[PDB]
């Protein structure tokens, strides 16, 4: 469903573009870990930002 | 290197005695005393981080 909606997304506004899944697996939560004491986001969330 | 108790794990022994005794009532008064960004901060995370 998705890919054909980003076909037609990308024909009618004119990008090119690279797919690839995200690492995680995971759809994206903010996450302490309290390794750097600061929230994270996970997922494909944190990979866009 | 010193013998002294860190800003953070002091405010951490508070919330240790709070937590014992059933004190989930909190007021936190600061100064601007250099050492309030981090003391604030520390008890403000851990709240948000428990059941």
């Amino acid at each position: 469903f998705c890919i054909d909606l980003l076909i037609k997304l990308a024909r009618t506004m004119n990008f090119t573009y690279e797919v690839h899944l995200v690492a995680d697996g995971k759809f994206g939560t903010q996450e302490r870990v309290n390794n750097s004491n600061k929230k994270e986001w996970n997922g494909m969330m944190g990979e866009l930002l | 290197f010193q013998f002294g108790p860190s800003i953070e794990q002091q405010a951490s022994v508070m919330l240790n005695i709070m937590e014992e005794y059933d004190w989930y009532i909190f007021s936190i008064v600061t100064t601007y005393f250099p050492g309030y960004q981090d003391f604030v901060n520390k008890i403000r995370s851990t709240i948000e981080n428990s059941f």
